[PDB]
């Protein structure tokens, strides 16, 4: 069972630095080429760094050369990426990925296993907690309610309904960035027999500001 | 960085249907890999060196190509084949990826359920006013929303967002938020969300009156 598990992502200002780690298990780490690949917000995939079996050779595209340093400790079965002089366009999800077996006799330059990724945001925008607003109708056997999670930074937030008890009938929409702040909404549809006769509450969390809000949806 | 151009950017197929997508290169490359990527998981090596299936990959997948044009084919689509597919060239450094072909599932056309919401008292208290419209569980993905205040369309200050295709019923949903000043909000009465879609001859209209 191959496992790659990244850590270290976070929010950093323009020109800042971050150090990413990837813990490898399930295989002979020291026998494989390893790489870092990133998924951009527009879902492009970009190689950012590769390293051979020992720490001897490394490769960087010109876009990060001189800014990023990839290393590895084969004792600790650990891959590292030191990211410096960071730029807005380094914002991405960073995957740790395994390349060729050292003695393959035929290198493919393919990534046969990828970690789940660690998330990096490079921006100078100010971290801001969300305002959480209840969405109730003005005035069907079902009723749709909502929460508007507005004016926060950075991503992500999480939204649940009735502490996770309402799972079906929920749509949490991807946040939209405008002028250095994100807005996100979430809808929940429930039987009209359950609201307003019973309580419907959206539970919003924004780790990056340590904010957690429980907003009941009050009729009228 | 060799540029790879995947087509189509997005496509949909019914289960059972044959699917082909292409990766065309601005330069010659000697081999091409393909990767499968689904929301909720990380990319999966699908084909390596143009036409070899990676471990675990079903024989409905095949790859071909040479020179400047390469393709991926599913002989008979399964629902679990919904994903974004990326090609990667391995003939020049840096290794580069195409932008992805998002493969969606075709289902029956479904009209949206439309709901409109006034600003909260919480938000008005702070000096702003957002009106929200949800357009839920529709198919196909293309849809248009129009905001009208007192009968006149507003196009600026509108943020829209679509969900990914639903894993259970294969529909889409979309949310639209029109943000105003409280002062402009309190100066108008009629607020309307208007939706046009393949499934309506005229727009679906939801509205509220600030005086009610
Ligand atoms: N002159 C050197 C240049 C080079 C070194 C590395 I280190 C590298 O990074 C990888 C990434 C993967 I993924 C692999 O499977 C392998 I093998 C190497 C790449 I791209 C190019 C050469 O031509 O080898």
């Amino acid at each position: 069972e191959v496992k790659l598990e990244e850590s270290g992502g976070g929010l950093v200002k323009l020109g800042g630095s971050l150090k990413l780690s990837c813990a490898a298990s399930g295989f002979t780490f020291s026998s494989y080429y390893m790489s870092w690949v990133r998924q951009t917000p527009e879902k492009r995939l970009e190689l950012v760094a590769a390293i051979n079996s020992n720490g001897g050779s490394t490769y960087y595209p010109d876009t990060v050369k001189g800014r990023f340093t990839i290393s590895r400790d084969n004792a600790k079965n650990t891959l590292y990426l030191q990211m410096s002089s960071l730029k807005s366009e380094d914002t991405a999800l960073y995957y740790c990925a395994r390349g060729d077996y050292y003695g393959s006799s035929l290198y493919y330059y393919a990534m046969d296993y990828w970690g789940q990724g660690t998330s990096v945001t490079v921006s100078s925008a100010k971290t801001t907690p969300p305002s959480v607003y209840p969405l109730a109708p003005g005035s069907n056997s079902m009723v749709t309610l909502g929460c508007l999670v507005k004016g926060y930074f950075p991503e992500p937030v999480t939204v649940t309904w009735n502490s996770g008890s309402l799972s079906s009938g929920v749509h949490t929409f991807p946040a939209v960035l405008q002028s250095d702040l994100y807005t996100l909404s979430s809808s929940v549809t429930v039987p009209s027999s359950t609201w307003p006769s019973e309580t419907v509450t959206c539970n919003v969390a924004h780790p990056a500001s340590s904010t957690k809000v429980d907003k009941k949806i009050v009729p009228r | 960085d060799i540029v790879l151009n995947q087509s189509p950017a997005i496509m949909s197929a019914s289960p059972g249907e044959k699917v082909t997508m292409t990766c065309n290169s601005s330069s010659s490359v000697s081999y091409m890999h393909w990767y499968q990527h689904k929301p909720g998981s990380s990319p999966r090596l699908l084909i390596y060196d143009t036409s070899n299936l990676a471990s675990g990959v079903p024989a409905r997948f095949s790859g071909s190509g040479s020179g400047t044009s390469y393709s991926l084919t599913i002989s008979r689509m399964e629902a679990e084949d919904a994903a974004t597919y990326y090609c990667q060239q391995r003939s020049s450094y840096p290794l580069t990826f195409g932008a992805g072909t998002k493969l969606e599932i075709t289902r029956a056309d479904a009209a949206p359920t439309v709901s409109i919401f006034p600003p909260s008292s919480e938000q008005l208290t702070s000096g702003g006013a957002s009106v929200v419209c949800f357009l839920n569980n529709f198919y196909p993905k293309d849809i248009n929303v129009k905001w009208k205040i007192d009968g006149s369309e507003r196009q600026n200050g509108v943020l829209n967002s679509w969900t990914d295709q639903d894993s259970k019923d294969s529909t889409y949903s979309m949310s639209s938020t029109l943000t105003l000043t409280k002062d402009e909000y309190e100066r108008h009465n009629s607020y309307t969300c208007e939706a046009t879609h393949k499934t309506s001859t005229s727009p679906i209209v939801k509205s509220f009156n600030r005086n009610e």
